[PDB]
RNA sequence: AGAACUGGCGAUGCGGGAUGAACCGAACGUAGAGUUAAGGUGCCGGAAUACACGCUCAUCAGACACCACAAAAGGUGUUAG
RNA sequence: GCAGUCAAGCGUUCAUAGCGACAUUGCUUUUUGAUUCUUCGAUGUCGGCUCUUCCUAUCAUACCGAAGCAGAAUUCGGUAAGCGUUGGAUUGUUCACCCACUAAUAGGGAACGUGAGCUGGGUUUAGACCGUCGUGAGACAGGUUAGUUUUACCCUACUGAU
């Protein structure tokens, strides 16, 4: 129905800083910078009061209001994980192969291999994305952290750990194996 | 071949199809038998099924004790008459066309054999071999 | 040992879904139309059968 | 396949429906000028890539009577009630 | 012949894992009818052999989803025609039924693909026999046996070659 105003606001806190070019968000903070590129979703940014940033859009239609919301939370989600940090935890669970994982170096690029899943003697190989700092958790058994500043680099290298440890030709409601996330956090203590 | 045989066989040259005539080489009672299939044979337009030296085949007793005949039973080919290369060079061949009568698992229905057998049968069904006297 | 500490954990990802009933995908528990073209993002959906 | 009324084709070109004996327009001496019919005006193609209000995104969109096919049933797709 | 809709019921309980009555909506032109538009100054008629290509309504192989999926083996469904889909006894057979191999022995179109490509076993002249019918000559979508398969050097197409 051509809704002629809708409007949110990005709240900033006070150490991070934000600049945008016409629609290029760089957030700058103490865990470092973050850049996105935002050319295909045509929104208008305004700077207020030098803590607060109104994006708005004009004579929009139904999907593309629903395109201003996601707009706010991914330039959110940049704020928290450069505050913040982004943390998450996984578990390996098996009932009679121990899983093991270790970090190998090859070519000079960090990846994770997997090893005695199921009893496979497949070697399946993870590789870390730009800015993700992988380390295997203390006192507790089987647990793998997967931290860094930026969302969407740290999920889904997350996501590539969970689905290469996949079963085929079995009952999944029987073969309970994989590396499932067990809790999304953040870096930063007290929070 | 197929089930049954522990290993693989590199390729002997086919000189048995289907309706050629073996002669009994142990004793079973039978006196020849007569092939009507190749175990673990391909399906190609017009082709016969072609055996080998060391191939299981489903043969019938043409003739022999009348217990054995009119019925479908297997056997292994273990000379051919039909001259094959071995890895080493060597082209060879034997006289006539022998096969034994085994089960599908291997096992020979007689307890000896007369006249040599190819190697390549030999080492691939063992108990072929435990009943051979001589191997080529 | 199951371990049902990890099992719902396990249980999130494997068995709590649904299945459309007629293009048989995967989908979210508590989903009421199939994110599915094919079946014209039908409202048929069914809990997803547990072993007995 | 068989009747009723009327108009046509057969006996009929012309403009239009890309194309067609029947449909639409209109029926024909030889020429000129002007204006229109039906149908069209992105290019092939002569004529506004005119104006105005909306609707639709389709990983087999849709596009014009006769006409060269599509239904029951469905969709937190979107719009209006 | 094939596919949906509705869900009374079957399914140990549980409608929709799987099915699914009573009804109802369609699709296909690989069946058989109906029609008589084209062809009777002739478009060579069944089947097989041979060979190419196409369709998907997928038998197998690839990747997945679902289950009353423990494993194993199967079942149902999706993307999919890329690549395969046999050797024989009987019958002229199409069709079919058995033997057997195989990952599997899926269904079809191309003038019911393909006779100046073949074959002539079937059908459908003239010879002849039998049965039934007819006074008889003769009749039989009844059985049986014997019965000429012509021509490219033209144009195009295609394969190679100047
Ligand atoms: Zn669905």
């Amino acid at each position: 129905m051509k809704y002629i105003q809708t409007e949110q606001q990005i709240e900033v806190p006070e150490g991070v800083t934000v600049s945008i070019k016409s629609r290029i968000v760089k957030v700058v903070g103490p865990r470092g910078t973050l850049t996105k590129n935002l050319k295909h979703i045509d929104v208008t940014f305004t700077k207020v009061n030098n803590q607060l940033i109104k994006v708005a859009v004009h004579n929009g239609g139904r999907k593309h209001v629903a395109a201003l919301r996601t707009v706010k939370s991914l330039v959110d989600n940049m704020i928290t994980g450069v505050t913040k940090g982004y943390k998450y935890k996984m578990r390996y669970v098996y009932a009679h192969f121990p899983i093991n994982v270790n970090i190998v170096e090859k070519d000079g690029a960090k990846f994770i291999e997997v090893r005695n899943f199921l009893g496979d003697k497949k070697i399946r190989n993870v590789p870390v994305r730009d800015g993700v700092t992988i380390e295997f958790s203390t006192n507790v058994k089987d647990e793998i952290v997967l931290s860094g500043n930026s969302v969407e680099d740290v999920s889904q290298n997350a996501a590539d750990l969970q689905q290469i440890c996949r079963v085929r030709n079995k009952d999944i409601r029987k073969f309970l194996d994989g590396i499932y996330v067990s809790h999304k956090g953040f870096i930063t203590e007290d929070l | 071949s197929g089930n049954g045989a522990q290993g693989t066989k590199f390729r002997i040259s086919l000189g048995l199809p289907v309706g050629a005539i073996m002669n009994c080489a142990d004793n079973s009672g039978a006196r020849n038998l007569y092939i009507i299939a190749v175990k673990g044979s391909g399906s190609r337009l017009n082709r016969l099924p072609a055996a080998s030296l060391g191939d299981m085949v489903m043969a019938t007793v043409k003739k022999g004790k009348p217990e054995l005949r009119k019925k479908v039973m297997p056997a292994i080919v273990v000379r051919q008459a039909k001259s094959w290369r071995r890895r080493d060079g060597v082209f060879l061949y034997f006289e006539d066309n022998a096969g034994v009568i085994a089960n599908p698992k291997g096992e020979m229905k007689g307890s000896a054999i007369t006249g040599p057998v190819g190697k390549e049968c030999a080492d691939l069904w063992p108990r072929v071999a435990s009943n051979s006297g001589v191997v080529v | 040992i199951i371990e049902p500490s990890l099992k719902a954990l396990a249980s999130k990802y494997n068995c709590d879904k649904s299945v459309c009933r007629k293009c048989y995908a995967r989908l979210p528990p508590r989903a009421t139309n199939c994110r599915k073209r094919k079946c014209g993002h039908t409202n048929q959906l069914r809990p997803k059968k547990k072993l007995k």
